[PDB]
């Protein structure tokens, strides 16, 4: 198949999905405390 | 007035050319001139 | 041309609707995780 | 301040011009119209098309570009998948540079793209490989399952249930400004 | 008539059908036109053009005084790729390799497969050029235009190549194979293990043909291709360094990852899949369609020569051919670029 | 010389304007009829043409690459010349 | 100093594969899973795009909704019906009696 190389490469562990399910460097929530602070301060 | 302004004007500067019978972006849409050649 | 014989004005409202929710998913989801998030369930909330 | 220069001669020049063919030994290799689909060249019989054919009975449009070998591969199974199913729908032909409006109107981002059309916009399902996974076995199998789901729907409640929907307004107006002068409308 | 200044303006437009649909267009139609007797001429479309633009971009760009531009965390493609123009060369030259496609085709966001694909290429990259600069750099004691210059000087050499070959017309000749000396005449007769033909063009072409057999005329893979061409470069010992070897083996492997058809199609050769391929915007494009031309119309002539009668000539050809190599570090500094002259240097 | 031919053929056309530096269509409205409007040029869904004016030449490039490829897994021979003369990086 | 930087680049990159790997993870678990169709797309393409497609119109703030309308100035002989003109006819002045009533 044309794209079989590649996807043999993306096999993950059972730690990675669940923390990509939580989406850990994905989410952050430090980054949407930052947003909602620079919001309301611009009022 | 905006509007009185813009009309005072087009009289003025349409009523009495000879050359615009109509605006100039629709003389394709005119008769053509047997005079021409 | 204005309607449809065969079809109601409700059908059509239940048209708009889905066609209305399908965008607003669509552009909740290409938005930025950062902000949409928090602007649309923790201020409304 | 965003700018982009008009144009140039070369991209303005002939798209798809002519080059030199081989012998036939060429052609002898280890791996060594059409009846049944309508190759289009004018965004006015697309638009014919569009606007009233596929309001009739669904169309199949597959557009391709002559650097891509996927399209050369997809090709012929295409043509067969056309000469099994014309019957039911319509099957067309496009060159993206020849006729790029036609590509804007689909929003086909890649080639080849398959594009299911019903109403100009009550069925539109766009068929492709973006990754670079699939086969063009795959995408003939899904263009037969989308044929058939919009024949399906077509069917379903008297006819009924496949009306136009952001077209019906819109006009395909921002995704290609041009069809303000198609409704008439001033630009000045 | 009377004099206009004392008609009255009512009056006027009353007598006049023509001006009222001006004025119906220009100020019934729409509420913010201007006052002014000629709304439609170049000059207003030119302005309200202008305006329309420096609206958009004092709207949407990114400045000093940014409108539209706040609250950046995920950035857009086009901003993105403005920003870090790296990771546009990057996704550019996997786009072109893993999808054989033009530039106006580049995708919008690329795909998370080939993002991962691209970071373990740099994971293999990175490993082998750190390792080495860890053993050699350190026993001793902008990257923007060095690549540049990098990719200047390879499409450069590329194209002289191309030129060497297509002098002799060795450039893109498949299903034939061009020989020098009979020492490539017995490595590429042992492909169709000594079947197939040989043919000849007399003394203009430096070099000889060879004709497999039909079920031996395929293409190979690029992983293959580069495995025998490293395997010769060892057993010549002239290996490449491990960083271009390394270069090599990724270019290889993105060109694996389009699959059976990587190349060609089924009925297909190569001068004609390159002709397919070939930018047509490409100022290069009439020198290959002229030299196409002249190879299709002379291998359609060329004539049949067996086995022993080209030895005794791939001698003479080998003795006139590194002759013209010989001339060739010359004729670089003739038109050559000055990168190509002081490496010849 | 007459090999390098293609070299004086290539150095010729050098600097002559691309696609990849301007937009790649135009409209022209037809004068007599303005409902009908035409686009010379080509399809694009390219935008970068500030940053892709200055590597224009890998698409052509990286083509070669393939081609060289294609020869060199029949023939590998052909690039001793470059090799002898210096132009590539070798460790001899 | 050699010895130091050099590692930590390594367990950078380390980072980076983690990183790699959940996002893969995250992408072919929840992503795929709830891409849209494409159906509910947006109904139009951005200026740049249009402008390097040579597509962009910028003018008529304005329209005119109806063929009469549009080639009124086209016509140049009936720019409006009879009836229409005995119409128009009726409104040669505002209604200062309609206005105060």
């Amino acid at each position: 198949r044309p794209g079989q190389g590649s996807n043999a490469q993306f096999q993950t562990s059972l730690a990675d999905k669940t923390r990509g399910l939580l989406g850990v460097g994905f989410l952050r929530p430090t980054k949407m405390a930052s947003f909602a602070a620079t919001f309301l301060l611009n009022f | 007035g905006k509007i009185h302004g813009a009309v005072w004007r087009m009289k003025h500067l349409f009523a009495t050319n000879f050359k615009m019978v109509g605006h100039p972006r629709y003389a394709y849409a005119l008769p053509k001139n047997p005079l021409l050649q | 041309p204005l309607g449809v014989k065969g079809r109601s004005v409700f059908a059509g409202m239940r048209s708009f609707i889905g066609q209305r929710l399908g965008r607003l998913y669509d552009s909740f989801y290409y938005s930025q995780s950062s902000t949409k998030y928090v602007m649309v369930f923790l201020f409304p909330a | 301040s965003f700018a982009i220069p008009p144009a140039n001669a070369a991209a303005l020049a002939d798209p798809l011009p002519a080059t030199p063919t081989p012998p036939p030994v060429f052609e002898a290799v280890s791996s060594a119209a059409l009846k049944n689909v309508e190759e289009v060249s004018t965004m006015e019989r697309y638009e014919a098309a569009v606007y009233e054919e596929s309001f009739k009975k669904p169309i199949v449009c597959l557009f391709f570009a002559r650097f891509s070998l996927q399209s050369k591969v997809l090709l012929q199974p295409f043509l067969d998948f056309a000469a099994s199913a014309s019957n039911n729908a319509t099957f067309f032909l496009i060159d993206c540079d020849r006729v790029p409006r036609a590509a804007y109107h689909a929003r086909v981002e890649n080639v080849p793209s398959l594009v299911v059309m019903k109403g100009d916009d009550a069925f539109r399902q766009t068929i492709t490989d973006s990754v670079g996974v699939k086969t063009a076995g795959d995408l003939i199998q899904e263009a037969r399952s989308a044929l058939d789901q919009v024949l399906r729907l077509d069917q379903q409640e008297g006819g009924t249930k496949l009306q136009p929907g952001v077209s019906s307004y819109t006009h395909h107006i921002g995704v290609d400004n041009l069809n303000v002068y198609r409704k008439g409308w001033p630009v000045a | 008539n009377p004099p206009v200044w004392k008609v009255n303006t009512n009056e006027w437009l009353d007598s006049d059908q023509y001006w009222q649909a001006f004025v119906e267009k220009h100020h019934f139609y729409s509420q913010y036109q201007p006052g002014v007797v000629d709304p439609e001429a170049p000059q207003e479309v030119e302005a309200f053009k202008q305006a329309w633009h420096s609206r958009m971009g004092k709207f949407n760009d990114r400045s000093d005084t940014p409108m539209l531009y706040a609250y950046m965390n995920e950035l857009p493609s086009w901003e993105y790729y403005d920003l870090h123009r790296s990771a546009f060369l990057e996704h550019m030259t996997y786009f072109l390799v893993r999808t054989g496609g033009d530039f106006r085709f580049f995708p919008e966001m690329p795909p998370w497969q080939w993002l991962a694909h691209m970071e373990n290429l740099r994971f293999k990259l990175l490993s082998v050029a750190q390792s080495r600069r860890s053993q050699l750099q350190l026993a001793n004691l902008h990257g923007e235009e060095y690549t540049q210059k990098f990719l200047q000087y390879e499409t450069e050499l590329f194209q002289a190549c191309a030129a060497r070959l297509m002098g002799h017309f060795m450039f893109l000749c498949d299903p034939f194979i061009p020989v020098q000396s009979a020492e490539a005449l017995s490595a590429v007769t042992r492909v169709d293990n000594g079947k197939g033909k040989l043919f000849s063009l007399g003394d203009d072409v430096n070099a000889l043909f060879y004709l497999p057999e039909q079920q031996r005329r395929d293409v190979e893979r690029p992983t293959q291709a580069v495995q025998t061409l490293l395997g010769h470069l060892e057993a010549t010992g002239r290996p490449f360094n491990p960083c271009y070897s390394e270069l090599l083996h990724v270019h290889a492997e993105v060109l694996e990852e389009r699959g059976e058809h990587w190349l060609t199609a089924p009925g297909e050769c190569v001068s004609q899949a390159f002709l397919r391929r070939l930018r047509t915007d490409d100022p290069a494009y009439e020198v290959y369609c002229s030299y196409f031309k002249e190879m299709y119309e002379r291998f359609a002539g060329a004539k049949e020569v067996s086995m022993e009668d080209g030895r005794k000539r791939l001698a003479t050809i080998e003795k006139n051919a590194q002759e013209e190599a010989a001339a060739y570090g010359l004729a670089l500094k003739t038109m050559g670029s000055a990168e190509l002259a002081h490496k010849a240097r | 010389a007459r090999s390098f031919r293609w070299m004086q053929a290539f150095a010729a056309v050098k600097g002559k304007p691309t696609a990849g530096s301007c937009a790649a269509g135009t409209a022209v409205v037809n004068p007599e009829d303005p409902t009908k409007v035409t686009l010379k040029g080509r399809y694009t869904n390219f935008s970068l043409q500030h940053i892709w004016e200055k590597y224009d030449y890998l698409q052509t490039h990286l083509l070669l690459r393939e081609c060289m490829l294609s020869q060199v897994a029949k023939n590998p021979r052909l690039l001793d010349p470059e090799i002898n003369a210096g132009l590539t990086p070798t460790v001899f | 100093i050699q010895h130091w930087n050099k590692s930590y680049e390594k367990q950078v990159y380390s980072e980076s594969v983690a990183l790699n790997r959940t996002f893969q993870a995250r992408n072919q678990l929840v992503l795929d899973r709830l891409k849209p169709s494409g159906a509910y797309r947006l109904p139009a393409v951005d200026y740049k795009r249009q402008l390097s497609r040579g597509t962009l119109v910028e003018g008529a703030d304005f329209y005119l909704p109806t063929a009469q309308e549009q080639q009124r100035l086209a016509r140049h002989f009936e720019p409006y019906s009879e009836q229409e003109q005995e119409e128009r006819r009726k409104f040669r002045f505002q209604s200062i009696s309609v206005y105060l009533a």
